[PDB]
């Protein structure tokens, strides 16, 4: 069981640069049997490099493999637009075929600022038995973002969950929405609600708060 | 140039037995090893096992006590039978050649959950005063508590497409998913036009046309 | 207080297994008994059984060999499984507290019938010379041969609101339904304004705008 | 298994009139454990009286129960408009819970006259393969209406179905339509079609008919 | 005058089992033989087997080792179980009396194919100068790949319904159907009025409207 | 297993004209146990003749059957509009019930001429990797219609499939469309594409080709 480990999975490079990928293995791979796969969204993986140095037939020359022993590298000279996918490294010198963790490359653009919006639970939802409070972040490039909910000026942890959208096909920006699933009694027993958002696009974090009972 | 095709039961319940089949077309089927590869979110690609026309099988040591495979030389088919599936076996299953170097399958998403089919209960998302930031707003209609994964959300019967952000479904601790869909519009557009989101869900045949009221 | 949410398979076919689920919110789940109560047309309210957090069950001696109840303390849900349903199980099912003294569910209209989904066939109901009593007339459009329960009849896109009379659906001896909708209008106005009854059927996805011809 | 029986369900009383109902059980209820339920259309039942004598919390004092042993009664002092529903009585002093048959109360007004109309079958239905004859009644208050189809001066029974309209929210009247379905051979072999409408609002029963061959 | 209503899975995958059930209403169910008759395209009507209330079965010698009927005298129903269905079992199944003389069923289409549901793709087809013989030409959009059979192609949302020919679907080797629809319109009307071939794939919920002009 | 055969594949006669059918069997029927079925499109088959000579109840006297031994004929005196369907014949005098191959009857009119229309592959589907070439015929009465695809002045067969629409209910004609599939390089290098049509509408066959690169 050779555990393959790769570079951080959030590698970001604008089109037209050089991409370096690492697949530091657990032990010395026999005869340098390491393969580099590529998986576009919604499809099956495809070979690019076999033997850690030779490219598969039908693969362009932008993909160059190298490395030996327990340290391997896949190099893309010019990042073409249809090359931002997830790359896996597979070792086939040992009996159990082991794939790497996989790292993905995404388009790099200028830093933006999220458009923060918060919403109160609806009356029908409130009478359904639970109250959901959601605040949204719109059109921010750096995927890293933290949302901290404040209920009655208190920190709430674990009582929330968030989802993100994929990279936009027009301006290459993300969007985040975090929901505060709260019971009816707990929602009605508190006064103020707010979520704190931290991003490198804003030096001073912005907190948007609403008070239950008025619109 | 083989054309592997897959089929099997998508939804499953805990403690059942997963069963998938992969059909081989094209060139010769005998004298080869056929692999099953499992890809799961959070984890990575995982190799399950191999089988040839003679019935010889190789198994991953981790998934060795639950994996059973059979090959049908008569119809050029091989099958996988994962036994006692838990909630951690929700993944995408592929069939490929022995090493998955030449030709792969298409993928068969298999989800293991103990929940009956439920229809979504769409809720409005009122644009508050803070949402009206002069020239931009933030509408939406939260879609909550539906069990089957595929739910499609539109806006104004497809008239509105710019700014729509349908976030991925999230499995909460009740066995049912939750989805959100939002759109940004100018305040004058709010005061001069009506917006409805046409949430629909095939496994329950429930389509709703909730209108967001400011 | 508690809020009970119900979901389950509405349409069924003979010799299948009814499966309903109810979710408990608001107050604690453990420490009480949760009931299933059935309301069938013609008959009265019937108490099916009870179950608590430890799996202890009480069953009505009538529906004893077909009723099986299970509980899920982790997700705060309890379920009903009625086996080998016949045409006599068409009713409305409720989930309530210990004896239904405090809180009830909403209701899940369950129908058991062997009939494929069909679309309505709307026919004009021309005003006969006998029905045209000078200043009083009666228009309408009969709707026949549709299996699923829901159906809605409009008139001139909702313009006609006064004088409409939508009779309840009647199940004839063929496994299908037939509904009649009528409206009363002055005889002189018959030739002046066009009256179109907009009948639609959600399960069959149809929208017929047939015109009544005298 | 205590079988419960109630008073006739067609109890019609004018607004602002005292209402009484009966819940005669089959045996002796233990400790007077008998409850009264009210179910407005489209909703689940709710309690009014528990213990056959004490009103549940949150219900106005217009509802009063009485009786003990085997015969139980429910009394309403004032018939508010939001009280015309179906009332069920339940016993909870035995092993299986049993509910009553249910009695409904509706608005009592003056007697009206059924506006009778007749519609011959259409030609497209005939070419489809079936013939249905419908005669309709409009704006008649009493529930009873024995509309009997008379064809060829003969007696026809069972080959017809009827529909009854619910309470009207403006003037509280009914509307009954009965359909006479027939085969093509029977439709074209018969000469006269009629439904004999009978009502207590008209002293002398009347009949309207049509004959195939003239329009 | 009996009523024979039947139900079953209208879609299947290879190496699976086919289950159908027919329900008898009206006259007596015992003292008779109930047959299953299959009508396949290309071939003709085929008699599968018989069964009575006591379980006595007659079989077609061709379909002898894969056909098994069962009877349920309690609810007046009989069933068919065809094992290991292949692509040659795509046909319409009827339930009737012993010889199929008095009363038949309704027709349950069953299709066997190993293909997952896919959304249709519309390809515009420009009208060539050679096609345009002054004022007569043909438009249309060629739908290429879609697995489920039902699909509708309409022009101008029903405004243009004259001269439209809808060709039957063609099953491609990949397992995906293909449909082509064309319209014959004057060149002047083509220039003045644009035409859209609206599609509505119910299984995939895809509503793609493409307009093609010279 | 008595194999049952019908000689006229597609009978075409004008309305109000006598029609005769044949159901030549492979053996001798036991006691003239042969029947005739009629299957209107979208419905279940229905009996017309039982015992090869007698009419089923409810069947109009326009249907007559005869023949014995191994030859059976079904005669329709007058071709009413509600008579154009497929007719099957069934036997009983053997253990497995056997149905005929099925023959259909349609309305007869004058011979029309196919309007040949030719279309080139679109750029989008060329990008997708499929080069589909289709030629159509519009409003031609005779069923026979042959499509002979020629590529670069050569002969190619087996790479095309034909689709035929059901008879129009207004002009009683047919429309045929044939699809020719091609590869990428094969379409790229080939120059001339055409399909050849042979029909009795025109004595001299007509051909209309196109060339890729100009319109």
């Amino acid at each position: 069981e050779i555990v393959m480990t790769q570079s951080p999975g959030t590698l970001s490079l604008s089109p037209g640069e050089r991409a370096t990928l690492s697949c530091r293995a657990s032990q010395s791979i026999s005869s340098s049997y390491l393969a580099w796969f590529q998986q576009k969204p919604g499809q099956a993986p495809r070979l690019l490099i076999y033997g850690a140095s030779s490219r598969a037939p039908g693969i362009p020359d932008r993909f160059s493999g190298s490395g030996s022993g327990t340290d391997f590298t896949l190099t893309i000279s010019r990042l073409e637009p249809e090359d931002f996918a997830v790359y896996y490294c597979q070792q086939y010198g040992d009996s159990p075929l082991t794939f790497g963790g996989g790292t993905k490359v995404d388009i790099k653009r200028t830093v933006a600022a999220p458009s923060v919006f918060i919403f109160p639970p609806s009356d029908e939802q409130l009478k359904s038995g639970t109250a959901s409070v959601v605040c949204l972040l719109n059109n921010f490039y750096p995927r890293e973002a933290k949302v901290q909910w404040k209920v009655d000026n208190a920190l709430q942890s674990g009582n929330s969950q968030e989802s993100v959208t994929e990279q936009d096909s027009k301006d290459s920006t993300y969007s985040l929405s975090s929901t505060l699933t709260l019971s009816k009694a707990d929602y009605e027993k508190h006064k103020v609600y707010a979520c704190e958002v931290t991003h490198q696009g804003l030096s001073s974090p912005v907190t948007k708060s609403f008070n239950r009972g008025e619109c | 140039e083989v054309q592997l095709q897959q089929w099997g039961a998508g939804l499953l319940k805990p403690s059942e037995t997963l069963s998938l089949t992969c059909a081989v077309y094209g060139e010769s089927f005998s004298g080869y090893y056929w692999s099953w590869i499992r890809q799961s979110p959070g984890k990575g690609l995982e190799w399950i096992g191999q089988i040839n026309h003679s019935g010889n099988t190789n198994y991953n040591p981790s998934l060795k006590s639950r994996v059973t495979m059979s090959v049908d030389t008569s119809k050029n088919q091989f099958s996988l039978k994962l036994s006692s599936v838990t909630a951690a076996d929700t993944a995408v299953y592929y069939c490929a050649r022995e090493l998955g170097h030449d030709y792969w399958g298409q993928g068969t998403l298999v989800t293991v959950s103990s929940a009956s089919t439920k229809g979504p209960s769409v809720f409005p998302l009122a644009p508050s005063s803070k949402s009206t930031s002069g020239g931009t707003a933030a509408l939406g209609c939260l879609v909550k508590d539906y069990f089957p994964e595929p739910v499609t959300v539109s806006w104004n019967s497809g008239a509105l497409t710019s700014g729509v952000h349908t976030f991925p479904a999230v499995l909460q601790s009740s066995g049912l998913y939750s989805l959100s869909s939002v759109v940004t519009v100018p305040s004058s557009s709010l005061g001069t036009q009506t917006y409805i989101c046409n949430v629909n869900h095939k496994p329950s045949n429930t389509k709703v046309d909730k209108k967001v009221e400011p």
